[PDB]
């Protein structure tokens, strides 16, 4: 009997498996190469006394 | 009267340069602070920002 139930429910698993995995392949292929920059401040600290430019 | 001048030519410019060191020293514990700031307000967000995620989670 339950022949078309099991076939119908393996369909609807394998397509949504399927677009799932269309996504996480690229997704894990690439997820450290997706990084930022660090945004440090110089806060002014590595001058030992008046600039060279005119505005110091 | 040069020694005091120069005396003072010296004392001053220690103190423009003391000055400077603390114009510049201050300008770093201003950016400093701003970098705390920041840092800390990314911290308390981080912490915002877990305790929603540990919430969420």
């Amino acid at each position: 009997m339950q022949a078309l139930l099991g076939a119908r429910a393996k369909e609807s698993l394998d397509l949504r498996a399927h677009l799932k995995q269309v996504k996480k392949e690229d997704t894990e292929k690439e997820n450290r190469e997706v990084g930022d920059w660090r945004k440090n401040i110089d806060a002014l600290s590595g001058m030992e006394g008046r600039k060279k430019k005119f505005e110091s | 009267l040069d020694k005091y001048s120069e005396a003072l030519k010296d004392a001053q410019e220690k103190l423009e340069l003391a000055e400077k060191k603390a114009t510049d020293a201050e300008a770093d514990v201003a950016s400093l602070n701003r970098r705390i700031q920041l840092v800390e307000e990314e911290l308390d967000r981080a912490q915002e920002r877990l305790a929603t995620a540990l919430q969420k989670l």
